[PDB]
């Protein structure tokens, strides 16, 4: 069980770790988060008390290094930092856990929510969507735009999600215009799965990462990307049976986890009604359709 | 964006554009089967592709063989329309290709957009106008060439005859839409108006009678009466 210690908490802030969150008062004696489950990516995220504008945070995997959070009073945010001195990291951390100045990652043992939300999410892929190669962890915030959004301005600070566009030459084979537009199987299975993503795991990993950035940072381009990747599967007549079954599980847990009060902005009526009720796969997402109907029947 | 009363004059500027109407592409007669069920029989159709500035009409005849063995024909018709429009554009020299295509029904937007991906600089636009181009099959010579076709065929017409020698495009388009609106509201009366005076004839190479300027004012007047009337006969006013 790993640890992300904190130098201090000089400004009042709501801190999230994965789907959990807690309030830290200005200069409260807080020195980090312990007992973080090894084997999954994690996200630690922040909303300042004084400016709920800009939620921001860091995707990381404790297997890839020792990381601590230190406030920067010049740039005005909590920064993730990698300590190369493993003994100095250990020496600093042992002081913090003995003085009990850390919160514990509060994993209920029955609970598989985080695994189910990050099943296919790899750090190596995150780092290709979020380009900043001198760090092993990845910063995301509410304002960052996607490569595709920049097409329709600063590229260093972009989310390089895979561009999906249903009215594009990549999506539409010359001479199969109607066929490819109404049944997107060739775009899903040949262009995207076999060609770009290589397998369904990488596709699902990007889908899950896009949802999580939408949920935790309210990142609009991420929400667009999540819905587009759902719609591409639902609009395909020919989808491997294992992908549909896993998609249903993936979406079920995303909808289960979404804040009840954020469904108004984060869920696109058209995509969900088309996916659950008109698309080829209208019948293939039983768990997702049940939780949607019992939790957000207004949207439908 | 959409074409409407406010940007109406853009139709007559010097940027090449085409209206595309698909309302007569897929045409059926509905009838009873021996078992007393209902079935459709397709008849020949046409795409109505019109340059509103020059009057050039690219009438692609849609022969019933297009539909053989196909499902969801009303949906296919929109894609067949977009395929034939795209083929027409590709067939034209670059300096003749349109800069905008205006579809009269919004359901044509995505089919045409997808077929025109190779032409990113051709704007595909809807319109808020309720244009009467469905009535093009009330023009006798157009209806005749469609019904007589035994294979796919493109036939070229000037729907303005020689009007542009005497009037502007704007005026010619206004006359055309009034004629077609009349024909759509009451075809019999409309056609009676147009052929009442046997001295006025339709030239072999024209679609409409050879009216003098003064006779056109009278004809135009009578068509507006018909439309106002039928609107009374219909709403009781
Ligand atoms: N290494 C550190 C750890 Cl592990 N936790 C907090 N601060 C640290 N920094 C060391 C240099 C200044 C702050």
């Amino acid at each position: 069980m790993n640890t992300v210690p904190f130098t201090s908490a000089p400004i009042e802030v709501t801190i999230g770790i994965d789907q959990y969150s807690f309030n830290v008062k200005e200069n409260q004696p807080f020195h980090g988060i312990k007992d973080i489950p090894i084997g999954h990516v994690h996200v630690i995220h922040f909303q300042h008390a004084d400016n709920s504008s800009m939620r921001y945070g860091y995707w990381f995997d404790c297997r890839m290094g020792n990381f601590y959070i230190q406030y920067d009073p010049k740039d005005g945010l909590y920064k993730m930092m990698e300590e190369r001195d493993g003994a100095k990291f250990e020496n600093i951390v042992h002081n913090f856990k003995e003085r009990q100045m850390m919160v514990s990652y509060p994993k209920i043992d029955e609970d598989d929510t985080w695994y189910n939300l990050t099943e296919f999410v790899q750090m190596d892929k995150i780092r290709k969507i979020v380009r900043k190669d001198e760090n092993q962890f990845s910063y995301v915030d509410s304002s960052m735009t996607t490569v595709q959004e920049n097409e329709l301005s600063d590229p260093a600070h972009s989310l390089n999600y895979t561009v999906i566009n249903f009215k594009s030459r990549e999506a539409i084979r010359p001479g199969h215009e109607m066929e490819d537009f109404l049944d997107k199987s060739y775009y899903l299975n040949t262009v995207m799965l076999q060609g770009i993503f290589k397998n369904s795991s990488n596709y699902f990993g990007e889908l899950q990462f896009a949802f999580l950035n939408a949920m935790f940072f309210g990142n609009y381009g991420s929400s667009l990307q999540w819905h587009a990747m759902i719609e591409l599967i639902c609009s395909s007549a020919t989808v491997p049976k294992h992908m549909l079954d896993k998609l249903d599980e993936i979406l079920y847990y995303q909808i289960k986890t979404l804040p009840e009060q954020y469904s108004d902005i984060l869920l696109n009526e058209r995509v969900w009604n088309i996916c659950l009720y008109s698309s080829f796969q209208k019948n293939s997402l039983h768990n997702t359709e049940k939780i949607m109907e019992n939790k957000y029947p207004e949207l439908l | 964006g959409a074409m409407n009363s406010s940007n109406y004059a853009e139709l007559f500027n010097n940027d090449i554009k085409l209206f595309v109407d698909d309302t007569n592409v897929y045409r059926v007669t509905v009838h009873k089967t021996f078992e007393g069920n209902v079935a459709t029989k397709a008849i020949n159709g046409c795409i109505f592709t019109l340059n509103p500035k020059t009057g050039h009409l690219f009438l692609k005849i849609i022969h019933t063989s297009v539909w053989a063995g196909q499902k969801r024909l009303s949906q296919l018709a929109k894609w067949k329309t977009a395929e034939e429009v795209s083929a027409l554009v590709r067939s034209l020299p670059k300096e003749e290709q349109p800069k905008q295509i205006i579809v009269t029904r919004k359901a044509m937007l995505d089919p045409l957009e997808v077929h025109m991906l190779d032409f990113p600089n051709i704007a595909i636009r809807p319109t808020e106008l309720r244009l009467p181009f469905s009535a093009a099959m009330s023009i006798d010579k157009l209806s005749d060439v469609v019904m007589k076709a035994t294979e796919p065929q493109m036939v070229l017409f000037n729907i303005y005859d020689d009007w542009l020698d005497r009037i502007s495009s704007y005026t010619a388009f206004s006359r055309l839409t009034l004629l077609l609106r009349a024909l759509k509201t009451n075809e019999e009366s409309a056609k009676m108006i147009l052929l009442s005076d046997p001295t006025i004839t339709i030239k072999s190479y024209h679609l409409w009678p050879s009216f003098t300027d003064e006779q056109w004012i009278t004809i135009e007047s009578q068509m507006r009466d018909l439309i106002l009337t039928e609107y009374g006969r219909k709403y009781n006013v």
